[PDB]
């Protein structure tokens, strides 16, 4: 089968930068090479077909070149909404259509400080048996943020799971939700429930806490 | 009238791969829909063109090549392959446009005592060009001393027999291949869908 | 203006069957070739099948050949995918795709939105929705917990509250169920005046839940 | 993708007997794709039979092959001492493949070893090391025990052994046990001896020398 | 007078490269299927690579991307370039005409050359005599060499009856040591000279030791 190798796997670039993606083929595929853009949660969209032909309605900042085994996709001026995963796909072997691994393009921007909110477990949830403590980091950059759970000043690890939103199409910022799941018996056993946040945009770690039933 | 693809596909006897047959198809209407949606093909691969697109396209001439090879060798009937078959028997170009169609013919081409009528070229000095056909049976000189048409040490008959027996493994069973080439010249097309 | 609308995805057990449909609009459907392409969760794109304009010719990828079936009704402008003997590897989001017809070869110019197919022998459990009351603006939300399978659609005020909403991806906790969080930041002034209700919908279990979120 | 399996692993026969070596296949392989190769110790492999049953040029008439499908057989009609070797079957599907090989050991009557002991040369002693060599020459079967005694003290931990393959002419083995000491430790003792027990000996055999004499 | 004569074997460090040679007489390399088959110590045969007369090359999965087969017509010689070598590449490498397919069997074969992949260094052997006292015994002790192999003949090959050259043993110091013995009639000790001819191929150390009584 024909394998399509895309490089790089991932790249960081700021708004207005020239971005170039490389797709290589295990054998000559003439000019039948197509590029797709897939936003998070959305269906792929055709940008370039036949190596360099612009699909109708695609913005002019997209273009392609190449022949034989080495092909290129170029974004001349990166825009915020251009955050997506980009795929090449060969159409020379028409009954064995294969895609590349994909190149995820991330938007680089200035540092944004997260807004930390902490939520105690609801009374409807305590009636069921479980208890979830949610901590929210909102509209920050870069994605790399450390969320640390402290229950009675005791470091917690393994009781929670994080979830990050994909880069915002508007301001290119992330958001995080750490859900500290634990039973009711473990909940009333302690009192203090804190959420510590370490980020590049914080001159010192920020902590949002609350006391149980106060 | 219709292009005669059946005389190629439905043929009772097939050529050896070294002496592969070519039927030149011209001045007719090609009905690919009925041709493709017919028998069960263990291999169906097209390059540079979709099978469902052929009904819309016009060609100056269409070539239908046919031959028999081993199961393990079908992978060599493709652009950019190498091996005994692609190098010395039947070679497709790197920019091949057309379709390769193969199906198991163990019921038709194998014999209880071994079918030795099907051959492939085993020895050759250099590789074949694309779509080249070499039917020579000259003794192959594998050493310094010439052969003078006599078999012996370093002097081999260039063709080998498969010996198809009906209970061999599928990799050793005979497969019938048809290769459709689509010639696009700067001349009035004679084949349209 | 070309639209492709998928339907039929859901939950299915290993070895069972399922049928996906794709309704096409605003182009000469009965003269284009149609494709199915799937994308397993977190993985890449994989071509599945193609069918000719007249439905006579069908071709499949090796990974589903003899197992899936593609068909079309041109009088209804609908493309079909019949999936039998479903294995665990078949869990993916299935797209239909129009060809394009400007080349001699296949490509995908328009795609459908995709429908999710989960091959599993688990139970379709409805979600539990709990509020997140707020304690210099404020933030509140809802916690969709203990549901299976994907997905759940969460809106705010029946689709009226758009800006400042963040719905996080689901996480598969150790219980095998999914847990999801959806928050929204509002000005701290309108907290006891404006009403906030999250709209959770879980089609696999047919569960629609509206919950009041008050401080 | 066609796997072949040879059996048995080792074959133990007497001269003149009939040797049957099998090469089983998972799928049915045509006979024209099967070949047999012989490799004697320290030598390159040699082509015996090709096409399952066609004898290679110059191969003695006692070697013959047969079989088809999933079962191929190499037969050595009259087994000779020189036939001690490893035999491989070999076929081609998408690439060349070799079987695991079958060893043909040759049975022989019991034979007691000739035991020799060699002192370290003066040339080696000057370098600071002494090697004492005990030789067990032309014995059968292979099982032997060699025990070093220095001034009647059994030694362990300072000796190493090495055994030859079965001799291609008389099917016997030979063993070498080397006792290694520093020159200083070698000068501290007088009587060096290796005791040999073997099935062919009614009683253990000891060979000794006195350092100096 | 058909022969395949190999060279280029010996010691190489892990991750290093090495090129083996196979000089042919009695056949034309560029006109044949030419293969390499290798044998790890104590193990069976493994096909490695093949070059067709037309120039096509094929490689076993265990060597793909690291080995390169080639030939030189003017020198009528086959080559094998071995890169990124590891411990699993330590073996005796044979060259042979043919591919092991019908009408195309491995025949003839080269004599083989041993490749040793280790981080140690090449050391030449020291040769000491095993001096004798109906039949007597004498021999040669070949001590402290690396890597394998050494070969031992007697009286320049004129004495072959009764010679036993033992397989080398790895000493605790990491150097090999073997002994070669021969049994002769005791009467010929004073009227027949015995020389053992030691050849350590990786270092070209050829030593001839006369073994006399004391
Ligand atoms: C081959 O013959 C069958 C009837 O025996 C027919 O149905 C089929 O169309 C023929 N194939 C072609 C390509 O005409
Ligand atoms: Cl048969
Ligand atoms: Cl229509
Ligand atoms: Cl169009
Ligand atoms: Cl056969
Ligand atoms: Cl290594
Ligand atoms: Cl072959
Ligand atoms: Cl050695």
């Amino acid at each position: 089968d024909i394998q399509m190798t895309q490089s790089p796997s991932s790249l960081s670039a700021s708004v207005g930068d020239r971005v170039t993606i490389t797709c290589r083929a295990s054998q000559s595929i003439s000019s039948y090479l197509n590029w797709y853009q897939q936003k998070p949660g959305k269906a792929p969209k055709l940008l370039i077909y036949a190596a360099s032909s612009l699909q109708s309605g695609v913005p002019s900042r997209f273009s392609g070149s190449g022949s034989g085994t080495d092909f290129t996709l170029t974004i001349s001026s990166l825009q915020p909404e251009d955050f997506a995963t980009y795929y090449c796909q060969q159409s020379y072997s028409t009954l064995a259509l294969t895609f590349g691994g994909g190149t995820k393009v991330e938007i680089k921007r200035t540092v944004a400080a997260p807004s930390v909110f902490i939520f105690p477990p609801s009374d409807e949830q305590l009636k069921s048996g479980t208890a979830s403590v949610v901590c929210l980091l909102n509209n920050f950059y870069p994605r790399e943020a450390k969320v640390q759970w402290k229950v009675d000043n005791a470091l917690q690890s393994g009781n929670s799971q994080e979830s990050v939103t994909e880069q915002d199409s508007k301001d290119s910022t992330y958001s995080l939700s750490s859900t500290l799941t634990l039973s009711k018996a473990d909940y009333e056993k302690h009192k203090v429930y804190a959420c510590e946040v370490t980020h590049q945009g914080l001159s010192s770690p920020v902590t949002k806490s609350f006391n149980r039933g106060e | 009238n219709l292009c005669p693809f059946g005389e190629v596909f439905n043929a009772t006897r097939f050529a050896s791969v070294y002496a592969w047959n070519r039927k030149r198809i011209s001045n007719c209407v090609a009905d690919y829909s009925v041709l493709y949606n017919s028998a069960s093909f263990s291999t169906f691969k097209c390059y540079g063109v979709s099978p469902t697109k052929l009904n819309d396209l016009c060609f100056t001439n269409v070539y239908a090549d046919s031959f028999v090879i081993r199961g393990d060798e079908v992978r060599q009937i493709a652009p950019g392959q190498t091996g005994k078959i692609a190098d010395y028997n039947y070679k497709l170009p790197d920019d091949f446009t057309g379709c390769v169609i193969a199906w198991n013919s163990n019921n038709l081409d194998s014999k209880v005592g071994g079918n030795y009528n099907y051959l492939y070229r085993l020895f050759r000095k250099s590789n074949l060009k694309p779509f080249e056909r070499d039917i020579s049976t000259e003794i192959y000189q594998a050493g310094s001393t010439p052969c003078n048409g006599v078999e012996g040490f370093n002097c081999y008959f260039p063709l080998q027999s498969y010996g198809f027996q009906p209970t061999n493994g599928v990799g050793y069973q005979p497969y019938r291949v048809v290769v459709l080439s689509f010639e696009l010249l700067h001349a009035p097309a004679t084949v349209c869908g | 203006e070309v639209q492709l609308v998928e339907s039929g995805g859901g939950v299915v057990q290993p070895g069972r069957s399922l049928r996906l449909s794709c309704a096409a609009s605003a182009f000469t459907f009965s003269s284009y070739d149609m494709h199915w392409v799937r994308q397993a969760p977190g993985k890449g794109l994989e071509w599945v099948a193609v069918i000719s304009y007249d439905g006579s010719n069908k071709y499949y990828a090796d990974s589903v050949k003899g197992r899936f079936t593609i068909s079309r009704d041109n009088s209804k402008n609908t493309l079909y995918l019949q999936m039998n003997s479903l294995r665990a590897e078949d869990t993916a989001v299935y797209y239909c795709a129009k060809d394009g017809g400007k080349l001699w070869v296949y490509y995908f110019d328009y795609w459908g939105q995709g429908t999710l197919v989960t091959v599993s022998s688990a139970s379709t459990k409805g979600p539990s929705v709990f509020p997140l009351a707020p304690s210099g603006t404020a933030a509140l939300g809802c916690l969709v917990k203990d549901y299976f399978p994907e997905p759940v659609t969460v809106s705010w005020n029946s689709g009226a509250l758009t800006s400042g909403v963040h719905t996080f991806p689901a996480v598969l906790q150790s219980s095998g169920l999914y847990s999801l969080s959806s928050v929204v930041t509002v000005p701290s002034s309108s907290l006891g005046t404006q009403t906030y209700i999250c709209n959770v919908n879980h089609k696999p279990s047919n569960t629609k839940v509206d919950k009041r979120v008050e401080p």
